[PDB]
RNA sequence: GAAGUUUUGUGAACCUUAACACUUAGAGGAAGGAGAAGUCGUAACAAGGUUUCCGUAGGUGAACCUGCGGAAGGAUCAUU
RNA sequence: AAUUCUAGCAUCCUUCUGGACUUUUACUUUGAGAAAAUUAGAGUGUUUCAAGCAGGCUUGUCGCCUUGAAUACUCAGCAUGGAAUAAUAAGA
RNA sequence: AAACUGCGAAUGGCUCAUUAAAACAGUUAUAGUUUAUUUGAUGGUCUACAUGGAUAACCGUGGUAAUUCUAUGGCUAAUACCUGCGCACAGUGUUUAUUAGAUACAGAACCAAGGUGAUUCAUAGUAACCGAACGGAUCGCGCUGCGACGGAUCAUUCAAGUUUCUGACCUAUCAGCUUUCGACGGUACUGUAAUGGACUACCGUGGCAGUGACGGGUAACGGGGAAUUAGGGUUCGAUUCCGGAGAGGGAGCCUGAGAAACGGCUAC
């Protein structure tokens, strides 16, 4: 078991910083790869233009394809795809226009139906759920 | 850095002037006798506890008219540090008012009669050879009264003429001797002394002992002699600091507010 | 004894005493040593022969060499609390010190009692101002006391 | 300038210190008047508080203090003779502290004369009371005197001062340094 | 007491070499996972049709196979 | 009479008129000294409230409440009462 | 008005890039020191009915494309600048030498008294040293009062500089660092406002580290504090106050009580 006695501090103090690694959740915070890795920069939202429109199909069992972005971040130039939510709104888009990226909410990872940590939040500073709405 | 600091700030003052938090930024700042957080400037017993002036303009109305004296003395800057038992003296009204600790710890003008007002106590710091072999005390407030008794030691207080320049009454520093205390916890209480402990390298303390039974203590640089054990040389404030308990104070003061 | 360039004078005997040696009394409960008075060492830096004030602080603790010249060194042990585990760490700090020729033979591994001065080198603040002979087997950074 | 700080230079373990502030003007040193012999010259260097202190280059002069005797006279330097730091300071004649340096010596024969009477090669009752009172004089100064020089050691800072003062050598100092002389030749 | 000047120290800035740190191109090589459905077997799960598995060694299109010593997580808690 | 603390007497020091000795610390207790703001908190109808440190009585005029704005909190360091516990010292 | 002189401009304000026993925090020390100003002290001792000659603004007058650039010529001031007798050999200060600075007990015979836990402290005395500093060539209201300014030493106050002890996040895919060019110590200078390897001569061989030295990372200024609904904790603190550092990058320096200053100057 543990150590007891009055005089264990060390053996205590030093079990923890070294096994507090073992954590999965510790080390994504703590190392210093969270800065490099994300085509964020620890940031909630960021802009980039499209590159290109794009088209991917859901895992099964669910069948479709969902209509994704290819957007370059304008910090660092670095390709993501961002999903576009609700119906249609891919014409919306047009190529070379600046859309403002947020996160799926996952925390990257992966959401639903494959390997797309992203969400575009607005087109041209107009935003999808005014549009959608038609308000 | 680099140099002194001409501003104080509001808040970075010293608690028990009592100013407050809002209406202004920053606060009056006092060199003269007495030292920064042992004194009170001229503005603020003339503002904010005697409440003649309303503003910081008005005291330099009041002030530059030559009528505020101290230690029969005219001080015309508004900022000066008037401490622990200072005389002050105007003539118009032809009221005197001697700053003591209140029981709390606070500066208060302790108002006096006119005869008591010429005279003013002093604890002598340290005693010191000055040139052609002359002795010399110097005080608390950083006068030097020279040519002394040879009785005269260090830490006792001696009732000063201010009328003329010389010395009258002293008092010696022993157990059965009536002692205020200036700084610290213990502020503004008055007791008998009981007992000093030595410790030969740093710091003296002494156990003294309230006219209601309550023993508590202080360090030497604190402690201030008024007189002789029982009775004193001064008037003393409000309470005659004795510092009565947390559930006292509630008890009398909403006994005041209901009138 | 004259073993250096300069001429070793202790300073406090003037000239015209050419027999006299000075001793200081440094007080704060510290009895002057005889080898003090009696013998005809020098020292500028010792607190009983020559210019140094003690004042502060005073420090007790394990003599852990003595190689270099007129200079100990001085483990200091002590318990530091770790407040989250509520429980105590064994630390140390070694101050460098002065001392005096006064004190014959001191070994290693002995207890010493040591006054602040003034910084007489860079390293050393504190000088002696009394010790006590005693025994310790093996290593004696092994030995923890806390006095 | 010369900085006197200890934010260079190594800690005792053997690490670099971090320094993340410029020079502080109360972390001042000048450069040293290694001050000589020569016809006056001294120069006010004005010093923190607005406090002056006088640099010595140069230095014919000094007072010495005999000890035994309770006198001191004005006297010129001839040479540099010994130091204990240096012997640059010595090749050089350069005036310091604790530097062995060579003296007149015929301010203290007039005195000796004057004041005793038994010299060296109505009053007179005033001389005999002074002979009483304190002139037997070492075997070493008796031969030192033959000469036309003194031994002397120099006392003040010339630096700081800006004057060469000291005393006279005299008894175990003197047997001291005539070995120090002696072992060189 | 000016310009100029002698020797010191304080010493910016630039350059050569080296090391350390951090991004980054690369013919070819060779991993892992993803598709969504293909080709070739059949290895494991039942004694899975040669019980399964370990360490080590050699061999073969591929799963795998065999040698030596172990384990039951075996298909036996068991018979002069 | 419970619950605290304390003197004696069962062989219990003394050098003096409170401190010196009882191996040494840790530990615990009380005390010193430690800026305010913030935080908890005493008092008070900012109309309530977040707040703020103000106010409250009253045809009296050198106005009064000898007006209030309390108090706590701030490892290591300094000091002290103490019989356990645990280190540590020793072994005339 | 203008101009000279004095004083201020080193505070305040802004920011967080540096920086990991560094800074900072609480806690000591300064017998190891500087301190404009404030407050209180002190002091006849060295043509004395009064010493000297230049400088603005101003007037005359130019230069340059241009500025908070300024030259030549002519006047005139001082609390600017610089000199400088004096009892009622001979003061105070500086620099060295050096005596006293007593203290657990009473005395007897013989001859020629400040102050600290503590000192080389205060102070007095003796013998000389230097000019490089004080001992008022100043101003207003009214035999005689009051206070403005100047300046020395000693306290005092606002400070500042060092300084004792203890305290911090991750990292061992960082285990041995430091030194002849100061690393640790000793003696004697030098230098400083003073203490010190702070610096220089010689001399010794030390110092730190498995309780984490040395090195690396920080999307690191530190603390007072902030968020978080048992207790214990975990994360944050650029930001109202208190320290610290910096004014594009580094370095150097003048003036002053105080700056290595940047709403000051010199250089790259």
């Amino acid at each position: 078991g543990k150590p007891n006695g009055i005089r264990t501090a060390r053996k205590l103090r030093s079990r923890r910083r070294v096994q507090k690694w073992a954590d999965k959740t510790y080390k994504k915070a703590h190392l210093g790869t969270r800065w490099k890795a994300n085509p964020f920069g620890g940031s909630s939202h960021a802009k980039g233009i499209v590159v290109e429109k794009l088209g991917i199909e859901a895992k099964q069992p669910n069948s479709a394809i969902r209509k994704c972005v290819r957007v370059q971040l304008i910090k660092n130039g670095k390709k993501i795809t961002a999903f576009v939510p609700r119906d249609g709104s891919l014409n919306y888009i047009d190529e070379n226009d600046e859309v403002l990226v947020a996160g799926f909410g996952r925390s990257g990872h992966a959401v639903g139906d494959p390997g797309v940590r992203f969400k575009v939040v607005k087109v041209a500073g107009a935003s999808l759920l005014a549009l959608f709405k038609e308000k | 850095a680099r140099g002194p600091r001409k501003h104080l700030k509001r808040i970075a003052a010293p608690h028990h002037w009592m100013l407050d938090k809002l209406t202004g930024h920053y606060a009056p700042r006092p060199p003269g006798p007495h030292k920064l957080r042992e004194s009170a400037p001229l503005v603020v017993l003339l503002r904010n506890r005697l409440r003649y002036a309303l503003t910081y303009r008005e005291v330099m109305m009041i002030v530059m008219q030559r009528l505020i004296k101290v230690d029969n003395k005219v001080r015309t800057d508004q900022c000066y540090p008037a401490g622990f038992m200072d005389v002050i003296s105007i003539e118009k009204t032809k009221e005197n008012f001697r700053m003591l600790f209140d029981t709390k710890g606070r500066f208060v003008p302790h108002p006096i009669r006119e005869e008591e007002a010429s005279y003013k106590l002093c604890r002598v710091k340290k005693v010191v050879v000055g040139p052609k072999g002359v002795p010399a005390l110097i005080t608390h407030d950083g006068r030097t009264m020279r040519y002394p008794h040879p009785s005269i030691k260090a830490h006792d207080c001696i009732r000063l003429d201010l009328n003329t320049g010389k010395i009258v009454d002293t008092l010696k520093f022993e157990a059965g001797n009536m002692a205020m205390v200036t700084g610290g916890h213990n502020v503004g209480r008055v007791g008998v002394i009981v007992h000093r402990e030595r410790h030969l390298g740093g710091f003296d303390i002494i156990h003294l002992r309230d006219a209601k039974n309550n023993e508590f203590a202080t360090r030497i640089s604190n402690v201030f002699v008024i007189g002789k054990g029982e009775k004193a040389w001064i008037s003393l404030p409000k309470e005659k600091g004795i510092r009565l308990s947390i559930m006292e104070n509630r008890q009398v003061l909403l006994k005041k507010q209901q009138m | 004894v004259q073993t250096e360039r300069a001429f070793q004078k202790q300073d406090g005997v003037s000239s015209l005493g050419r027999t006299q040696r000075y001793w200081k009394d440094v007080g704060l409960g510290f009895q002057t040593p005889r080898l003090a008075k009696e013998s005809k060492y020098v020292d500028k830096k010792c607190p009983f022969t020559g210019n140094v004030s003690i004042r502060g602080r005073v420090i007790k603790g394990m003599v852990i060499s003595t190689k270099m010249k007129r200079a100990v060194v001085i483990r200091r042990n002590y318990l530091h609390f770790v407040p989250k585990y509520s429980r105590f760490e064994k630390r140390h700090k070694n101050v460098t010190c002065h001392l005096s020729p006064c004190f014959e033979q001191v070994k290693e591994g002995d207890i010493v009692t040591a006054g602040q001065c003034r910084p007489l080198s860079k390293t050393i603040r504190f000088n002696v101002l009394k010790v006590e002979k005693n025994q310790v087997f093996g290593n004696v950074r092994k030995q923890f006391r806390l006095f | 300038g010369i900085s006197r700080d200890r934010r260079h230079k190594h800690r005792r373990t053997g690490g670099r210190m971090p320094v993340h502030q410029k020079k502080r003007k109360f972390e001042l040193g000048r450069p040293p008047a290694m001050t000589k012999l020569g016809p006056k010259r001294v120069r006010p260097v004005r010093c923190r508080g607005g406090n002056m202190k006088y640099r010595a280059l140069r230095l014919d002069t000094g007072n010495y203090s005999w000890s035994s005797q309770k006198i001191a006279k004005k006297t010129r330097l001839l040479g540099v003779v010994y130091n204990a730091s240096n012997n640059e300071l010595v090749r050089t004649n350069t005036l310091v502290k604790n530097s062995i340096v060579a003296i007149d010596a015929t301010p203290f024969k007039a005195w000796f004369r004057s004041f005793y009477g038994l010299d060296l090669g109505h009053t007179l009752c005033l001389q005999n009371k002074h002979r009483q009172q304190g002139p037997k004089l070492d075997p070493l100064l008796e031969e030192q005197f033959n000469t036309g020089r003194l031994l002397a050691c120099i006392s003040s800072r010339p630096g700081q001062s800006g004057r060469a003062d000291g005393y006279i050598l005299e008894g175990e100092e003197l047997m001291f340094y005539k070995r120090k002389m002696d072992k060189k030749k």
